[PDB]
Order: C-alpha cells, then structure tokens, then sequence
C-alpha cells in the first residue's frame, strides 16, 4: 500500500554512488566513485505515511534495488541485506525518512530507534548514534 | 567484476569487488600473488596495491574471499595509461559533480578513501593550481564560495599515498558543474482545498521555491487510490514559485459518494499533508 513510488539515484555525503550488484544468488553493495557518464543504479523508493509527526506526519519508505528485491535491515548484525519475499513487507524493510537540507536524507529503522542506514569502511551498514548522508536523483 | 584505472608513476589501490572482513582471507591472481610486498605489485587483504602502477600491469586481476562457508570471487578489470602532455585530462577519469553558486561549494577528491594520506592536498583546475581566498581546500574536498557559472571545469586533485613510509603520487580528476538556481523547500501546503464540503473538484499544494526532486499532489479515495465506478478519475497540470495541482473528475453522482472521505494529499521529503473534502 505505498502512496507513490519513484526511482532515484543514491549517493553519499562525499558523493560516492551507492551501487548494487546482484550475482542473482548473492549480491554486493558498493559505496564507490563511478566513471563519467557511467549510468547510476536507480532504486525504487516507495513512500508510506508514518504517524510519526512533523511540521503533520512524516513519510517512511522501502527501497527496491531491483525486480522484487528490497532492503532488509539486519538488527543484531548491524547490516543491510537483500531479500526476495513476495510476501507483504516486514518491519525491517521500512525506514522513517528524515530531511535536513535539500535532497539530503537519512533512513531510520522503523523497528529499532536511533539506528540509521549509514556507511562504514566504504560499505553500507547500520549506525547507532554526518555519516548518514544520502542525496537523491 | 569492477573496472579501475590510473596513470603510470602513480600509486593505485584497488578494492576487491566481493566484500568481507579482516580475518576473512583474500587471494589475488593475474595471468598466487604476493601477500605482502613483492615490492611493486602486491595485495594486502581486500586491497590490491600497485606502488607505483605501470601500463604493463593492465589486465584482469581476479580475487577470492574465503570464509570458508563460502568462497566469493570477484574480478578487477584494470588499465594503466601514459600521461600525454595534452595537459587536459581525457574523459576517462572519475565523474561529474554539481553545485550551487555560493549555494554549494564542495568538490570531493575521488577514491581518496582507498589510500593512506595524512596530508593536506593540491587542487588544479585544467592544469592551473588553485590558490588565494575564493578557493579554500579542507580535508578531502575543495570549497569554492565564489562559484559563478565560471567555475565549470575539470578539477583534479593530487595527493600522496604513503606505504611503509614510502611516498607515492596519486591524482584524480572529475568535472564540476554549476547549478543555475538553487531553491529551498518546506513541508507541503495545500492551497485547495481546506477541510471542507462540496455538493469538477480540485487540489493544489505548494512545496517550495526551487525545482523539487520530489513533490507530488495526488488524490486518494477513502484513503486508497483505486476504488472505482467509471468515475472517479484523476488528472494533472503544471504552471520563482513552485506549486503543483491535481484535479478529480466525476460526471455522475451516485449514492455511495456520500460516505467516505475524499482525501487530497501533498507529499515531499519533509512529509505528508492531507486535506479532507465531502
Ligand atoms: C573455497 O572454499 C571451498 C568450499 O568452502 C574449499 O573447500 C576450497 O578449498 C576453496 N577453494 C579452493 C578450490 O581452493
Ligand atoms: C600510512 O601513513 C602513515 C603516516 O603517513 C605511516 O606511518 C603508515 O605506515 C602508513 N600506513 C601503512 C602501513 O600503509
Ligand atoms: C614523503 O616521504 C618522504 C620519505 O621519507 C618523507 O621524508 C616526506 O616527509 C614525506 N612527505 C610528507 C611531508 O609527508
């Protein structure tokens, strides 16, 4: 039941592109500088309405990297993982959106508070609390 | 399987495509690679290092990460080039980056993370070393407050990767683009409707000054988009102001139309505002 769904590119504070790679069985997720005119991997953000307020109610979102896959957040392992799951999507697939300056967003786990998708050692992971830094396109 | 590149005389580190941990254990191969210090080309963990790189080194370098609940394997397509005294970095290095006028100042030095650098670095716009007030470089990026449409250009940063105490030269170039207008945005605001009764309907909401990455106004019906007789049906439009609108359309009233809410919505990255009609 998303309200709207759009494709956007993902990129970090320092402008590394977040790329996905599916070896179709397992995968990889890269935070790395691309080559000029190399197209960027677009992911579907699907926007749902949290009762989390603002000013009002702020959105949450689920990101399909591609073709029936989403971003599952692995709690104890502080990791982001990819799942198939035709099934109605679970709570670790959801992220409260946040907005500070323009386009610059951070994703908080619907399940467990103060934990954001963020970046560590040039890999994508989960952060408990400027390293949660995402631009869209 | 991911490509990588660089010039002769320059240090180049290359990360193994399939990722993993310290204590997970990675091997590399060319055409069975030194694990530490065959003094020029060798590999430390996920990092294939070339100190410095020569063109002869071009090739595919496969790597294998071993758990051993798995051996993941991934490759590096790699090419090293001869500097051509063109003075103009050819179109193959890195990738274009935009900014506002004074409104966004920041050019990051690509791939710098891969290397070991404790120093302040040098920047050059099209073979011209930057200097002075307007360009002020800090950490891994370059801040230009002056920015006109005039600062378009290929910025290249040189820095030094130090290995055991051996210093090597590395550079990277990317294009810089200036954003014409940089506008603001806030929580969406629905001019029409208010919360109200009707007894041809329309919704307009407004998201900020600039051009929005994400702005949408849309009609929901009983809190869903899709419950249908031949009508309802939805239609759009477009007009330094930035606001959007969406019109419902219903030709023939029926009875069902009395109960449940007709919900106009405007959403943004800031959040969602909804109004209710009846
Ligand atoms: C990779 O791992 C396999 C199975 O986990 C292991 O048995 C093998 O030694 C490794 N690859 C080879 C052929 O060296
Ligand atoms: C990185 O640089 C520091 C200081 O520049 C140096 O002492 C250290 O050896 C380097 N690390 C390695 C082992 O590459
Ligand atoms: C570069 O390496 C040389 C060799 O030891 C060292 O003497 C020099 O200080 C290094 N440059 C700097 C300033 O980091």
């Amino acid at each position: 039941s998303p309200i709207t769904e759009y494709l956007a590119s993902l990129s970090t504070y320092n402008d590394q592109s977040i790329t996905f790679a599916l070896e179709d069985e397992s995968y990889e997720i890269y935070v790395e500088d691309l080559k000029k005119d190399e197209k960027k991997d677009k992911v579907l953000l699907s926007y749902y309405e949290s009762q989390h307020p603002s000013n009002g109610k702020m959105l949450m979102v689920t990101l399909s990297p591609t073709k029936d896959f989403w971003l599952h957040a692995n709690n104890k392992e502080h990791s982001v993982e990819l799942h198939k799951c035709e099934k109605p999507l679970p709570d670790q697939a959801f992220f409260v959106l946040h907005n500070m300056h323009s386009n610059c967003v951070s994703f908080e786990c619907k399940t467990d508070p103060g934990v954001f998708i963020g970046v560590k050692d040039n890999h994508l992971a989960l952060i408990k609390v400027e390293n949660i830094l995402f631009k869209l396109s | 399987s991911k490509q990588s590149w660089g010039l002769e005389n320059e240090a180049l580190i290359v990360r193994c495509p399939r990722q993993g941990k310290p204590s997970y254990t990675v091997d590399w191969y060319y055409s069975s690679i030194p694990t530490q210090e065959r003094n020029r080309v060798f590999a430390s963990g996920q990092l294939l290092k070339f100190l410095p790189a020569a063109v002869a080194d071009s090739g595919i370098y496969t790597c294998i990460v071993r758990s051993p609940t798995f051996n993941r394997t991934g490759y590096a397509n790699v090419t090293i080039y001869k500097k051509q005294s063109d003075c103009n970095v050819p179109d193959y290095l890195m990738y274009s980056t935009v900014s506002g006028s004074e409104k966004n100042s920041k050019i990051y030095c690509p791939t710098i993370d891969l290397y070991n650098w404790t120093a302040p670095l040098e920047w050059f716009k099209n073979c011209q070393a930057l200097q002075g007030s307007r360009y002020r470089a800090h950490k891994s990026f370059l801040v230009i407050d002056n920015v006109m449409t005039e600062d378009a250009g290929d910025y290249t940063c040189k820095f030094i990767h130090n290995e055991n105490g051996a210093n090597y030269s590395v550079t990277a170039t990317r294009s810089f683009t200036v954003k014409d207008e940089q506008g603001f945005s806030l929580f969406p605001v629905i001019g029409a409707p208010a919360q109200n009764e009707i007894k041809n309907l329309t919704c307009s909401a407004c998201f900020g000054k600039g051009t929005q990455f994400l702005a949408a106004v849309l009609w929901q019906l009983n809190g869903t988009k899709i419950t249908d007789f031949g009508e309802p049906r939805i239609q759009q439009e477009e007009g330094g102001l930035a606001c959007l609108d969406m019109v419902l359309r219903i030709a023939d009233v029926k009875e069902e139309d009395l109960l449940l809410q007709y919900d106009c919505l405007a959403l943004n990255l800031h959040g969602l505002r909804r109004h209710t009609v009846r």
